[PDB]
């Protein structure tokens, strides 16, 4: 998978950022898009839970109305391993948004361990 | 944090450790299922366990999961130098997100 990510943004507070990551070496579709912060004052939160194949997204209670996410369609490098990207848009940042944000592949394609994430990049660091 | 776990494990060299992970009701673990990760802080984590008990791809069988009606535990042995991380249990439905719990650090007593 070999996830990357946009990078590092320094950025003033009470605005909107758009990060992106570009999947490459897997199919796009198959695999649901984990976003996820992990702010070092408050540990782990979860973001969301973008599918790229179709419109099905699924968001944290506390996070309504205030991100969304959206994907790119694919391009074939080959069959069955494609290069697709996904972003998230986060409107009105504050200090409490400040650590890192991965993005990660779901585990698998079916079964009731779907939407749980597998492969992570690297991050970037939003210091706000 | 609402899947609480103990935050304070330690384990020594070629010993048996292990680690809990509990919560309320409404966010249990019998109706849920139950995952686990190895996260360095400033890293990108690591799976270990994904439906309850199944072992991911690339995880020496060392380890292992069990589910009570009440709390999740992980058995892991052979504790070498490289388990000194910071494991954090999730909690998911199949329709719906997980839900990260706190943060428990492990200690490899008895290095060197
Ligand atoms: C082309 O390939 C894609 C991607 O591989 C396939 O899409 C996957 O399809 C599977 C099987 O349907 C999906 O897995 C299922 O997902 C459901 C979660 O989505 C529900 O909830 C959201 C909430 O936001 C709704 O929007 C959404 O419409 C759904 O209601 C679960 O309901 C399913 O669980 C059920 O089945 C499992 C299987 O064992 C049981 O364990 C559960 O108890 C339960 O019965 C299931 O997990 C998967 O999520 C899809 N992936 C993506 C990325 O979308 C396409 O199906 C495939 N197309 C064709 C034509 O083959």
């Amino acid at each position: 998978g070999q996830l990357v990510q946009s990078g590092a943004e320094l950025k003033k507070p009470g605005a909107s950022v758009k990060i992106s990551c570009k999947t490459s070496g897997y199919r796009f579709n198959f695999y649901h898009i984990n976003w996820i912060r992990q702010t070092a004052g408050r540990g782990p939160e979860w973001m969301g839970w973008i599918s790229p194949y179709s419109g099905d997204k699924n968001l944290a209670p506390a996070f309504q109305d205030r991100v969304i996410m959206t994907t790119d369609t694919e391009v074939p490098v080959t069959s069955f391993t494609s290069t697709g990207a996904a972003y998230m848009e986060i409107r009105n940042l504050k200090f409490d948004d400040t650590g890192t944000y991965f993005c990660a592949k779901g585990l698998l394609r079916d079964g009731s361990s779907t939407w749980l994430p597998y492969l992570w990049g690297q991050g970037t660091l939003l210091t706000v | 944090s609402v899947l609480t776990q103990s935050a304070s494990v330690s384990g020594s060299l070629g010993q048996s450790v292990t680690i809990s992970c509990t919560g309320p009701n409404s966010v249990c673990c019998s109706h849920k299922s139950i995952s686990w990760y190895q996260w360095p802080p400033g890293r990108a984590p690591t799976l270990i366990i994904y439906e309850d008990n199944e072992r991911a791809p690339g995880i020496s069988p060392r380890f292992s999961g069990y589910k009570s009606y009440w709390s999740a535990y992980l058995t892991i042995s052979d504790l070498r130098p490289e388990d000194e991380t910071t494991y954090y249990c999730c909690s998911y439905t199949h329709n719906s997100g997980c839900v990260f719990g706190t943060g428990t650090k492990v200690s490899v007593l008895g290095q060197s």
